[PDB]
């Protein structure tokens, strides 16, 4: 019997894996591991990974001048 | 479902508001033409004739076939009230509303109408230059400041505050702007007709205590009103009503007579092409339309590049569908204003292409698709983007005495629909915030 | 029959695949 | 652009909007709207007037892109340069514009087709006797091109190498050279007698590219673009059986240059003996007044290192003074080193055959002084439904990254990257099903892999054979 707040983050492989970089760059953004296919984040980092993580997509999709 | 909204406003009314509601005949005439056509028949019986008709003889009017109809029409007109189902010496009778059955009566007949469509004075106007020009514009500006392309005027805070108040057009003061919302697109996707009754039927629902009878006996009787004609004054709450209905460019004033406007009749009943354009592979947008609507509202999900006076160009790109998307704009809405508003060259290859398919194996019919398919695909494929990373608001549990207690507080969750995730081997699961408190409840229990 | 059964062998052996028959988006992604 | 109103919505195009002009009574006919900024040109095929400017646009504006219905193309100073070489003067462009242009044309684009289409055609350059002479038609131009900083019915001699740099300074000055031959005329070199046999059939397009070229009677030297597998091979056999006298064709390729010389066998009548295949294998040349070798860039292009055997056939090309040069696959032509080939050899005519003209460096618009402007270029779409060529089903699959390999993706850098999400596991398994449900469907299947090491994996898990660099011909 312990509850934790936080914010289920559902996503695929190769976001987790995304997830995981900006994690081990800034620390507090995943607080536990669930599984595969789940990850705890938190609440504040959410309105900036969101933002940024699409830069860093940005770099796999041409988008011509 | 023009009809059935303003049916289903109808039947929320209270039976002893709804008598009052037919005292009028003029809405009578108008609550008698929504009605479906074999509604209408049996209504048109029992008007003139004083006598009660057992349900069964309505029955042997229908035949076989049309039991169905008959269903929903008994169904629709019972749940008006205007059909009174008595029962008595063993059969159910049925008879008409009383009130009802008179005020359709004094219309008909040329009886005393206690100038329920009002006076002539005689003092006809000019409606193309001035009617025409200012009800079209009047209601541009409002869709001009739905649209958010700048306009020097602004509507009126009576309408603005009902377009806060009402789902349409979100606004938040910390934003300070507004911004077009999901039933925003389709209420500009409505025809003309729907798209006045949606505003109005916002209208009705936002104003409290002006009667809500009232309120009807306007509105009904604005349509019996033929427009370039002139009228004296009208009730006290519809004084004001009238400057408020002023604003939504239903009727206009010279400053002692008030004229209604062609929306006004277009509220009763309905009544190249402007507004259609080509889709190339290249996403590019060829508008074969010269009038500010479909300008402004390709602009939604469009990053225009050029325009001349008889078409404009444009081209769709990433940042212009994310734009639109970000406002709730859904692709399925985005295709079927694209499929809707189709060149007729578009329809004639894709007719020669569906042809052409059913020609070389005819034994599947294939959908029309007007578009290549390919830029349908991208667009949900750019829908599926925004859509990738899903986040949720809960709490995580976990560090549980007994597996028991575990499967039992995560099935409760589920029973209730707030558990989000679980995992037996670790004895965790995450539920929704909303289902928190309930949970936390249930524990203590 | 033999000519109308080599017609057919022949229209088979030019029909599509079934995937381009449909969009296969709101299907399970490819894979093992 | 005078005494009119903006609209509302005229913020939404940044100086673009083109509502100020008036429209035409006519425009249900009329087919052309013309952007006066950008000279963006958008067609109408399913009006009248559609075909008569099909034509006459892809002239003088480049094709942009060309859908079912609504084509777009583009005004450009090389795509009038191209216009203007073929018997076309500032007059015929503007009449046919306007008479098809649904909005008046502006002054702008008066003014822009003006100044590019009287440069052509006021200075030659001829060659006599493995000599290069500058040669023009009135004797004013000696005070312009003996006194240009660069350059040195008077002609006078200039370097056999220096002619990339004087065309391409003729290029800054106002007249371009335009090479023309007069072949009929021509007696000093040697002929050869060779026609199409019978049993050749010129497609409408070949014709109308022909046409185009020979429209004045004189040869001229561009470039003309064929969809893959269109036939640039047979377009060089025609201009050869029409020139009827000594020819030079490199090749991109030892496999093409076989494949050359037996397609030039079954389409003309050209006899085994007037022609030499240049290749590494044989270097034999032909020993007739006038002949054919067809050779590749490596071969001709080569400057260092030439083999003993390959040395004498070198000066074998070089002596000889070639009457006409036909260049296969011309996009490989402004590279470095290969424009060496066309200031070093001799020829009176010099044309390129490519199915593709566009490349990732800016060099591609070089090809105006190298070669000659782009004489005629074919659509897709229209040859695919006239039967002409196939139709394809093209699709783009989406396999997913292996969580596994997708891990190691993030750490490693760029060079190993591309290796690592290349042979991701799902590619191996989809590769395999395609190639199973094809195979049973009667269909012969092409896979492409530019990385060798992925196709030795996979030509030997699938037991299928596999070509690179390294295997003998
Ligand atoms: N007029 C024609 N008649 C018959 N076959 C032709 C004709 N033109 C081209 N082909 C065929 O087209 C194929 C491709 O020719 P090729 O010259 O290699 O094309 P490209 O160089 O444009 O890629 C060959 O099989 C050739 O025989
Ligand atoms: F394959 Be070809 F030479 F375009």
């Amino acid at each position: 019997a312990r509850a934790r707040k936080g914010a289920l983050v559902q996503c695929d492989p190769s976001i987790k894996a995304l997830i995981l970089q900006i994690d081990a760059k800034m620390s507090d953004i995943v607080l536990e591991e669930l599984d595969d296919t789940h990850l705890l984040v938190n609440p504040s980092k959410v309105e900036f990974v969101k933002h940024e993580l699409n830069r860093l997509l940005s770099k796999n999709i041409y988008n011509p001048m | 479902s023009l009809k059935h909204s303003v049916t289903q406003y109808l039947e929320e009314i209270p039976q002893q508001v709804q008598n009052r509601l037919y005292t009028s005949p003029a809405t009578c005439l108008a609550i008698y033409r929504i009605l479906p056509p074999l509604a209408k028949f049996f209504i048109m019986a029992m008007v003139f004739n004083e006598n009660e008709v057992p349900l069964l003889d309505l029955d042997k009017w229908v035949n076989s076939n049309g039991k169905l109809q008959f269903q929903n029409a008994i169904k629709s007109m019972k749940s008006l009230h205007l059909l009174i189902p008595n029962k008595s010496s063993g059969t159910l009778m049925i008879n008409l509303n009383p009130t009802f059955k008179i005020s359709l009566r004094n219309a008909l007949t040329g009886g005393e109408v206690q100038n329920s469509f009002g006076v002539v004075v005689e003092e006809n106007v000019v409606s193309l230059d001035l009617l025409d020009e200012y009800s079209a514009n009047k209601w541009e500006t409002i869709l001009h400041f739905m649209v958010g392309t700048p306009l020097a005027k602004i509507p009126s805070e009576k309408v603005l505050n009902l377009l806060k108040h009402s789902k349409l057009m979100e606004e938040v003061n910390s934003t300070g702007e507004f911004k077009i919302t999901n039933e925003g697109f389709q209420f500009l996707l409505q025809e003309i007709n729907s798209q006045l009754w949606t505003l109005l039927l916002q209208y009705l629902k936002m104003i409290e205590t002006m009667d809500l009878v009232d309120v009807l006996h306007f509105i009904f009787m604005l349509g019996a009103l033929e427009v370039g004609k002139a009228y004296k004054i009208l009730s006290e709450t519809q004084r004001i009503m009238l400057q408020d209905m002023r604003d939504y460019g239903l009727v206009f004033q010279k400053h002692s007579i008030f004229y209604p406007t062609k929306l006004a009749l277009m509220l009763t009943s309905d009544t190249i092409p402007d507004g259609s354009l080509i889709v190339e592979t290249n996403f590019k947008i060829y508008s074969y339309s010269n009038s500010p609507l479909q300008i402004a509202v390709l602009s939604l999900f469009v990053h225009l590049k050029a325009r001349f006076v008889n078409m404009v160009l444009g081209q769709i790109t990433r940042e212009s569908i994310r734009r639109a998307l970000t406002n709730g704009i859904t692709a399925d809405q985005i295709i079927a204003y694209l499929e809707t508003h189709a060149h007729p060259q578009m329809r004639r290859l894709a007719e020669e292409k569906l042809e052409k398919k059913l020609e070389l194996d005819p034994n599947c019919k294939e959908p029309l698709q007007v578009l290549p398919p390919t830029v349908v695909d991208q667009i949900r494929l750019w829908q599926l983007e925004l859509d990738r990373v899903i986040t949720y608001e809960g709490s995580l549990y976990s560090d549980f005495e007994t597996s028991q207690e575990y499967n039992l507080l995560s099935k409760y969750a589920q029973d209730i629909g707030v558990l989000l995730w679980k995992d037996d081997k670790k004895k965790k699961f995450f539920i929704s915030k909303e289902g928190n408190s309930q949970v936390l409840d249930f524990a203590k229990r | 029959e033999l000519q109308e059964r080599q017609a057919e062998e022949k229209r088979k052996q030019n029909a599509v695949p079934e995937w381009h028959k449909q969009s296969t988006i709101g299907k399970t992604a490819l894979g093992r | 652009p005078a005494d009119f109103v903006p609209d509302s919505v005229s913020g939404m195009f940044r100086s673009h909007d083109f509502s100020y002009l008036r429209l035409r009574p006519d425009h249900a006919s009329r087919p052309l709207w013309i952007s006066p900024s950008d000279g963006r040109i958008i067609l109408e095929s399913f009006s009248p007037l559609a075909e008569q400017a099909q034509d006459f646009l892809v002239t003088i504006a480049e094709p942009i892109s060309r859908p079912s219905h609504i084509h777009e193309y583009k005004i450009t100073a090389y795509s009038l340069y191209a216009a203007v070489s073929v018997g076309l003067e500032t007059d015929d462009i503007i009449s046919v514009l306007d008479r098809l242009s649904k909005v008046p044309v502006a002054e702008s684009i008066i003014n822009f087709i003006k100044g590019a289409t009287i440069s052509y055609g006021k200075v030659k350059l001829v060659i006599k006797h493995n000599r290069y002479f500058v040669e023009t038609t009135q004797a004013d131009i000696l005070q312009m091109l003996l006194n240009d900083s660069v350059i040195g019915v008077h002609s006078f001699e200039i370097a056999n190498e220096s002619v990339e740099v004087v065309k391409k300074r003729c290029q800054e000055i106002d007249y371009p050279v335009l090479e023309e031959y007069d072949f009929r005329n021509d007696h000093r070199n040697p002929d050869l007698d060779i026609d199409l046999k019978p049993s050749t059939q010129i497609r409408p397009y070949q014709e109308k590219s022909l046409s185009k070229m020979f429209g004045n009677g004189r040869a001229r030297s561009g470039i003309i673009v064929l969809p893959c597998g269109a036939g640039k091979t047979l377009v060089g056999i025609t201009a050869a059986c029409t020139i009827k006298k000594s020819v030079i064709v490199l090749c991109t390729s030892s496999v093409s240059v076989m494949q050359w010389r037996q397609q030039f066998l079954q389409w003309c009548t050209l006899q085994p003996e007037n022609c030499a295949v240049f290749t590494s294998d044989n270097k034999e040349m032909f020993q007739t007044e006038s002949g054919l070798v067809v050779s590749t860039y490596s071969m001709v292009a080569n400057t260092r290192n030439r083999s003993h055997d390959s040395q004498k056939v070198m000066d074998f090309l070089t002596g000889r003074e070639w009457g006409f040069i036909i260049l296969d696959e011309v996009h490989v032509v402004p590279a470095a080193m290969f424009r060496r080939v066309v200031s070093t050899i001799a020829a009176h005519a010099k044309l390129g055959l490519t199915a593709t003209l566009v490349r990732e460096d800016d060099k591609i618009g070089d090809l105006n002084f190298l070669i000659g402007p782009k004489l005629y270029e074919a659509n897709w779409m229209e040859l695919s439904q006239k039967g002409h060529i196939a139709n394809v089903q093209c699709a783009e699959v989406w396999c997913p990254m292996t969580a596994e390999f997708y891990q190691e993706y993030l750490r490693e850098t760029a060079r190993k990257r591309m290796l690592l999400y290349i042979m991701n596991p799902t590619k191996f398994q989809a590769c395999q099903f395609l190639i199973q449900y094809h195979e049973r469907r009667g269909d012969k299947i092409i896979v492409f892999s530019d990385n060798v090491y992925a196709l030795q994996e996979y030509a030997l898990k699938m037991g299928k054979p596999f070509i690179y660099g390294s295997t003998p011909q």
